[PDB]
């Protein structure tokens, strides 16, 4: 953080903050090109896997630095600028998985990204711990986060809309309703019931 | 790349409209590096909103000041940036192409930039004043009666041709006639063989027009008992025939 | 602290007159003129400038993706820069527009600024940058950052010429000065720029057309109201939160609507009505007295307000002379000191700024007609 014992101070956190912000602007303006077009091709399926595994790496760095709870590093990326990045990482997340969700063929592409976004609320998860009750690291955590709340309603529902299908998915006119009880059922059926 | 580049130079350009036009007279250097600095502009074409500002940076001045005044060069740039930026009446309204034409014996850098106006002239194939715009064609190609930019040069006369009405048709195919009982040169004798092609669209349209339509007639007629090439000349001077038949339906 | 939806702002260079910084603002008139033009704010004392003709609001606002995927399409939203916003008029409704026009040199082609209807095409939106290397492109917009205007249409950086405004190719850093944002805040709250009556318990009037040339005051009983001679925008001394909650003790100005002109104590004679050129601290600004910096605590209200007035430079009271009840200022005066108020709406200010629009066009027109 800072190098007590040598002269010239230097934030190496901030740095990489600010470098993880210019990530992840990037990775928006990759979404607005494939936004209209929305077949996504090997291309950039390929060159954007790799950017999730450059963001992988570098949530993990994040996670690491603060994972051992001193509070100079808490304090520092608390009064940092990458929540407003942690928004448009937000942004991103929705408005890709719906898409995503439309493809057979960017299921791997889906599961990276679904893995970067586990990442993120791990590294999210490791910093929010250090609240005594409050916190002005705690006000600007919920603040921010409530001006997060647009998207949100995206990946809740598309939560609760994968897990209590198969929360449903096994009942009376469900499993038994194809005589297999495999999920040969057909689209109308499942549909109906 | 013209793109940033255009972004670029509105970032810095860097009247000179006005300033354009004095230093002719006595400093050629100045004169070409505007007329490079206008041919670099002409090489780009939503980005319709800088394709604005190719329109936007008055310059129909500038064209029509250098479409009559070396002369190669600063006049193909204009035409090259014109027809990429920027119906048929303000396209001959420039009458550029008038002094070209009647320069066409002056042999000696216009000698070598006439093969650059030949294929220059190809550029805007995309009423007296069509008569005359005619007439300078006719006097270009009999001053060409430099040969595959004549091939070019004939492309340019086949689409004059096309362009169009039937009345300067006639009063260039009176010409056309008059040279045609000069050479039936080769070049000339093509260009009204397939000048023939337009005769008879406009008399299959019209069914001392039928006395030139006679006389071109018994002209053919000759031409036939004066004898490959000439053999296509022939059988193209057979649409002649069949606008005759639709009509009896360096001086 | 930062920008957003709908924030009350205003643009402003310190202009070089010979190095002298003539602070000047972005004026424009609208409904009757299609143009914008400058407002010097130096001679913010004695000389003032207006704040109607000059405020703007934030609209709306995004990025690249954001502005294809609208084009495409035939809350708070917190600024960040290179962003395309949409600006305005708050006065008039109108949206600034680069017009496409030559209407000046022209000094080849730069277009002309000025405002327009719609919100359509690419002329209504307008990037930001930060010409400093401290911050950031793409970050949050603080509380005036000097930036950059450059149009989506004409993609041209806003100038300051000379006195002219166009977009050009040649930089131009602008201030921001946030006014009243946000939100403004809550209904029944004295905040300044508004304009409102004088609710005497009766009003207050000036005299009506043709007669003085309307400079006296008078208080009056009736449908006055209904007059808009019974109409006083709020002024204030200050600039950056002009549209502060008002409190007490702090002086504004006062201008008369319908004339245009300021509600001048001269102490010479009595309460006068007075041009821009007087329209100085002491002579017509008034203090604002309960008793005979950012958005502010509502201290004052609409319907309960026990108003005071003392003058700067005399300290005189709000009363009258002995219905022709001229409406003076006195040590104490009668117990006709702490009147009410009551606000006016906003198609009735967009009335009132064409009134005088009107006086001031039409006399130069008809003194044009009489040379």
């Amino acid at each position: 953080r800072t190098q007590t014992g040598n002269n010239t101070t230097v934030n190496i956190i901030i740095s990489t903050v600010d470098y993880l912000l210019r990530v992840q602007e990037s990775i928006s303006d990759f979404y607005w090109y494939y936004s209209g077009k929305d077949v996504i091709d090997e291309q950039g399926q390929r060159n954007f896997s790799k950017a999730i595994q450059v963001a992988k790496q570098v949530f993990n760095t994040l996670t690491e630095y603060i994972q051992g709870p001193c509070t100079g590093n808490q304090q520092s990326l608390a009064h940092s600028r990458l929540w407003d990045a942690v928004v448009g990482f937000l942004h991103v997340f929705a408005h890709m998985q719906m898409k995503l969700s439309q493809d057979s063929s960017q299921i791997e592409l889906l599961k990276e990204l679904m893995d970067l976004q586990k990442d993120m609320v791990v590294m999210l998860l490791s910093m929010l711990e250090g609240n005594v009750v409050n916190g002005t690291i705690g006000k600007q955590m919920v603040d921010m986060l409530v001006e997060s709340s647009n998207n949100v309603e995206m990946i809740l529902k598309f939560f609760d809309m994968f897990l209590k299908l198969k929360d449903l998915t096994s009942s009376d006119t469900f499993k038994e309703y194809d005589p297999d009880g495999k999920g040969v059922i057909s689209k109308r059926d499942f549909h109906k019931a | 790349n013209a793109n940033v580049v255009v972004r670029l130079l509105i970032r810095r350009p860097e009247g000179l409209l006005a300033a354009m036009e004095e230093a002719i007279k006595i400093g050629n250097a100045i004169m070409t590096f505007y007329a490079a600095l206008i041919d670099l502009l002409g090489r780009c074409a939503e980005a319709i909103r800088i394709r604005s500002i190719l329109r936007s940076l008055g310059d129909l001045v500038g064209v029509i000041s250098i479409a009559f005044q070396f002369c190669p060069d600063h006049k193909a740039a204009m035409v090259l940036f014109l027809d990429r930026v920027y119906v048929q009446d303000f396209l001959l309204h420039l009458l550029g192409f008038l002094p070209d034409l009647r320069a066409a014996a002056s042999l000696t850098d216009m000698a070598l930039a006439l093969n650059r106006y030949l294929c220059t002239a190809v550029l805007p194939l995309l009423l007296f004043a069509g008569t005359e715009h005619h007439a300078s064609l006719i006097d270009s190609l009999l001053h060409t009666v430099k040969g595959c930019s004549l091939t070019k040069a004939q492309r340019d006369s086949i689409e004059v041709c096309l362009l169009s009405r039937p009345s300067m048709m006639q009063h260039l195919l009176r010409r056309l006639v008059f040279d045609v009982p000069l050479l039936n040169k080769m070049p000339l004798k093509l260009l009204t063989n397939h000048y023939e092609r337009c005769w008879k669209y406009y008399c299959l349209p019209g069914g001392a027009s039928e006395e030139e339509l006679h006389l071109s007639r018994k002209l053919f007629w000759g031409i036939f008992d004066a004898l490959y090439e000439q053999e296509l000349f022939k059988l193209a001077l057979p649409c002649l025939s069949a606008v005759a038949g639709a009509l009896p339906p360096n001086f | 602290q930062f920008l957003r939806t709908d924030d009350e702002v205003v643009l402003q260079c310190t202009a070089t007159i010979h190095k002298e910084q003539q602070k000047l603002c972005l004026a424009a008139e609208g409904f009757g003129n299609r143009l914008c033009f400058l407002e010097s704010t130096s001679n913010s004392k004695n000389v003032p400038p207006d704040l109607s003709i000059c405020t703007f609001v934030l609209e709306q606002s995004l990025s690249v993706r954001a502005l294809q995927e609208m084009l495409a399409n035939t809350g708070h939203r917190t600024l960040l820069y290179g962003h395309a916003i949409l600006l305005r008029h708050s006065y008039s409704g109108m949206y600034l527009c680069c017009l496409s026009t030559s209407r000046s040199s022209t000094d080849k082609l730069a277009f002309d600024v000025g405002l327009q209807e719609d919100t359509t095409g690419e002329a209504c939106w307008w990037t930001i940058h930060p010409a400093s290397k401290q911050r950031s492109e793409g970050e949050k917009v603080r509380v005036g950052d000097d930036l950059i205007l450059v149009s989506v249409s004409s993609e041209r950086y806003l100038h300051l010429s000379y006195l002219h405004v166009d977009a050009a190719f040649q930089q131009t850093l602008w201030s921001v000065a946030p006014i009243s944002s946000g939100s403004e805040a809550a209904q029944g709250y004295l905040i300044g720029g508004d304009v409102l009556r004088l609710l005497h318990g009766e009003c207050l009037t000036v005299p009506s057309g043709e007669h003085e040339q309307r400079r006296t005051v008078h208080y009056e009983g009736g449908a006055v109201s209904v007059h808009a001679r019974s109409l006083w925008r709020l002024e204030t001394l200050r600039v950056a939160w002009s549209g502060s909650h008002i409190r007490w003790g702090q002086p504004f100005r006062l201008r008369h609507v319908t004339t245009g002109k300021y509600l001048s104590l001269m102490e010479d004679k009595s309460l006068l009505l007075m041009d821009k050129e007087k329209a100085d601290v002491k002579s017509t600004a008034f203090t604002f007295r309960s008793s005979k910096d950012g958005m502010g605590t509502s201290e004052i209200k609409y319907g309960d307000s026990v108003c005071f007035i003392q003058h700067i430079g005399t300290g005189l009271w709000l009363t009258y002379q002995s219905i022709q009840r001229k409406a003076i200022m006195h040590h104490e005066g009668h117990m006709d000191d702490g009147l009410n108020l009551s606000r006016s709406q906003h198609e009735e200010s967009r009335t009132a700024r064409v009134i005088r629009s009107t006086v001031f066009l039409f006399n130069r027109f008809i003194r044009g007609l009489d040379a």
